[PDB]
RNA sequence: GAAGCCAGAGGAAACUCUGGUGGAGGCUCGCAGCGGUUCUGACGUGCAAAUCGAUCGUCAAAUCUGAGCAUGGGGGCGAAA
RNA sequence: UCGUGCCCCGUGUGGCGAAAGGGAAGCCGGUUAAUAUUCCGGCACCUGGAUGUGGGUUUUGCGCGGCAACGCAACUGAACGCGGAGACGACGGCGGGGGCCCCGGGCAGAGUUCUCUUUUCUUCUUAACGGUCUAUCACCCUGGAAACAGUUUGUCUGGAGAU
RNA sequence: AGGGAAGUCGGCAAAAUAGAUCCGUAACUUCGGGAAAAGGAUUGGCUCUAAGGGUUGGGCACGUGCGUGCGGUUAACAACCAACUUAGAACUGGUACGGACAGGGGGAAUCUGACUGUCUAAUUAAAACAUAGCAUUGCG
RNA sequence: UUUUUUUACUUAUUCAAUGAAGCGGGGCUGGACUUGCGUCCAACUUCUGGAGUUAAGGUCC
């Protein structure tokens, strides 16, 4: 109950989950989202490929 | 303890397709010999995600990912219906009926073994732990491997407190009196 | 043959054994092989096929774990991650 | 230096228990109380916390295992034809 | 004494929405507008709409509580009961 | 004075020896506490409807203990007398 | 406004149960025949509410600085979510801090004194609440370690980056 | 006093032992123990000696109390500060030196229960009970 | 019309699960066999300890 008497800044990190997560699980969070969607992208690049080429043999 | 170990109840998901879940802890619990393992799984109706508890199966590590439903694959951890594994598959935590969330081969060490199937009326032929041939219905699931914790029994407990500790969690009759040690009145061995 | 390779490259090449001399070596864009052991992290083994992919550096999944590739180095201690800047002698890059 | 023949680490008994259960009691002991390697970072740091639960100081990964030792060699087996299995559904 | 509760005194017990009036009345809305429009019910301004309401926006309109109370004894509501 | 660890001396290595370090045990002497072995003990219409003295068992745990709560006589509880 | 409706959401169900568990916040001095962290004096704190002033932000609308760990008097944040605290065994030695114990000097007072004893003894204190400067762990930056190094009473740490 | 279990059903009771330093310690053994086994040598006071620690502190050349470029590991030296242990020696009193207090008697065996633990509050604490280990039966 | 045997069924009765969420039957699409078009079987997420919620949008008003 006495966090609640400490203004806010007091109470956490200038950054993004500040206060809530260390600097090195935020890291850990910003490279592996980001390489996450990089290969979603590259699979549905892929599995549109494929798609294409069943379709073309199917035609 | 806080909560039962119990597969998810089986749902569209599981009937159809697989859905994921992560492990989170590895944890002890008291009474039971196993490990058990807290898996988060998202929900599929809303945006708040279901942990479950589950009996932690040997190589099961934090941070996995673990598949559960009719098309998972065929690895540790993973729960598949009975339909979706070979012969010679060993697995644990398995229903007796769809649905009840796992009745056989529970215990440290212990699985069940897929001995084959009948797909026209749509059963399993499993082999039990005690060495008991049983018939299930296809669609009962099991966690694939062997329950962690195995070889608990081979060291010997040595002291009477070791005994006293196991069996105070336990709730079970600790210290044993003989039946021959008491009076006619007491036990039918009395005397 | 990856270890002689390896070994080849020990006595007359250049190499940088270790992941932030690796980055720093992708990062300079001089980096001509990049050495990933199994028991990697998926994220740092993520993060470096990423670096390698965008500098154009190929990539060598060494089968095996950080101990075995520190052993194939020749050194006493283990290691993720490796960078061949020079090859000397050997013909690791003709892969 | 070498201070006892034969007991070990199950000195600590003393003459009680019996020889022959403080020699099958010792196997368990060196087992559970060794560090090991850990799998995923390659360090000696992995060590028993419960039964069946075996984490590294290291990473931080915790494992479910075999009671005393940080695999069974059923479990080993197992997972070979796990694997064996999974090629022949597979191909 | 007992410490009090945050949001329990104050401006949060000295305004309602329209939409709290309307449900302590269990009136339908026309019958609302009408009732305040003859009873000379206003709308009032909250310094802070948050503490009154959280979701609150600048669109919404605030009573005075002691205004509805009065209203709750008014005898046209039994008429509009009748009538229904 | 158990595992683990350091050094020195050997041994092809495994290991062997020596000196340290460490601090395990339902280990041990023993204070409190808990208990209750012995004594031609005290007391025997007592200080006491079970007390007093000396002596003794145990003393890091199957140890001692308060409060809350549960089990009720065809019953309960019982390391069982 | 077809004015007498429509939409969203799912989690279940209440109460009792601890003057040793959890828990918002008060200290010092004085005072009575008998009460005192409760009375008096001084100096504070917590919880909740209303509404001002100053300061801040904004014409690049919701601050700036540091590579970073992060800092600073502020520096928007509903639904719905995630996380932390509350919140935790026993035992062993090691290190830091308060209080107590011990030693030396000094002022003041007391006792001893046939002889001796620059002697023996007593007071020499500093609260809550705040400000400021510091304090093991850990984390960040540079860099790249075998002739391996750092290091605890206890051998752990380091190319997953040590010194 | 002298004798020393002649007493008594029975060494019951009492006496003897006892701390610490050092020498030394058997059978048996589940190799862990037995073990403080057994059996021995010593201990006061005074005056000294020796050993075991801490803190601080290096020359040049430039810019100007800090930055470089050097140079040297005899600081193996100085200054200041501090505490309790251990070992060795002389001298000295003695009927006593763990001077009160505190404080194992020891040994050879037999039977018996494995051990630690527990019970008949108020006549029985034990070969009784429990125990770990072992074996059987039932249950999918 | 009735008595026995087995042999199906579901509506009484019984058991279990769930926040009573996707059951049964068709349609669409793809693949296999078949007859020369009927079955059965499948749609949907698997390198990573991230995130996923207030419908974006299309089209008629
Ligand atoms: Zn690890």
């Amino acid at each position: 109950r006495e966090y609640a008497t400490i203004s806010k800044p007091k109470k956490t990190v200038q950054r993004a989950y500040g206060g809530s997560r260390c600097g090195n699980c935020v890291r850990d969070r910003i490279i592996r989202a980001f390489l996450i969607e990089e290969q979603k992208i590259v699979k549905k690049v892929l599995k549109e490929q494929s798609q294409a080429e069943k379709k073309a043999s199917k035609k | 303890r806080k909560a039962p170990a119990k597969f998810r109840p089986l749902d569209y998901a599981e009937r159809h397709g697989y859905i994921r879940g992560i492990v989170k802890e590895i944890i002890h619990d008291p009474g039971r010999g196993a490990p058990l393992a807290r898996v988060v799984f998202r929900s599929p109706y809303k945006y708040k995600q279901i942990t479950e508890t589950f009996i932690a199966n040997e190589g099961m590590y934090t941070g996995q990912f673990i598949y559960a439903g009719k098309n998972a694959a065929l690895t540790v951890g993973n729960i598949l219906p009975l339909s979706s594994v070979p012969e010679g598959t060993v697995v644990s935590n398995v229903e007796e009926k769809p649905g009840d969330r796992g009745a056989l081969g529970r215990t440290s060490g212990n699985y069940v073994t897929v001995v084959g199937h009948n797909p026209d009326e749509g059963k399993t032929r499993i082999k039990l732990p005690s060495g008991a041939k049983k018939v299930v219905p296809s669609s009962s699931r099991g966690m694939i491997g062997i329950v962690a914790g195995g070889g608990r029994t081979d060291k010997p407990l040595l002291k009477a407190s070791r005994a006293k500790h196991k069996f105070a969690v336990k709730r079970n009759r600790w210290p044993k009196t003989r039946g021959v040690a008491m009076n006619p009145v007491d036990h039918p061995h009395g005397g | 043959s990856i270890g002689a390779k390896l070994a080849l490259v020990i006595k007359s090449g250049k190499v940088v054994l270790g992941y932030r001399s690796t980055l720093k070596a992708l990062r300079s864009g001089k980096a001509k092989l990049i050495l990933i052991a199994a028991n990697t992290p998926p994220l740092r083994k993520s993060e470096l096929e990423y670096y390698s992919m965008m500098s154009k550096t190929p990539v060598h999944h060494y089968s095996g774990t950080n101990i075995e590739l520190g052993t194939a180095c020749g050194k006493l201690f283990r290691c993720s991650t490796m960078a061949i800047l020079d090859a000397g002698d050997s013909d690791i890059l003709a892969d | 230096s070498k201070r006892t023949k034969k007991v070990g680490i199950s000195g600590k008994y003393g003459t009680r228990y019996g020889a022959s259960l403080r020699k099958l009691v010792k196997k368990q002991e060196v087992t559970q109380h060794a560090r090991y390697t850990c799998t995923f970072c390659g360090k000696n740091s992995v060590r028993r916390t419960a039964v069946g639960i075996w984490s590294c100081k290291s990473c931080k990964k915790t494992m479910a295992g075999g009671a005393y030792t940080v695999s069974t060699p059923a479990a080993a087996a197992m997972r070979s034809t796990l694997r064996r299995l999974r090629e022949i559904t597979e191909a | 004494g007992k410490a009090k509760k945050k949001g329990k005194s104050g401006a949060a017990r000295n305004y309602m929405t329209r939409t709290q009036a309307v449900k302590k009345l269990q009136l339908s809305l026309p019958d609302f507008r009408k009732l305040c429009i003859w009873k000379g019910i206003y709308p009032r301004e909250p310094r802070d709409r948050r503490k009154v309401n959280k979701s609150a926006t600048a669109s919404t309109t605030f009573y005075y509580t002691k205004d509805i109370q009065y209203l709750l004894h008014e005898p046209l509501l039994q008429k509009f009961r009748e009538q229904k």
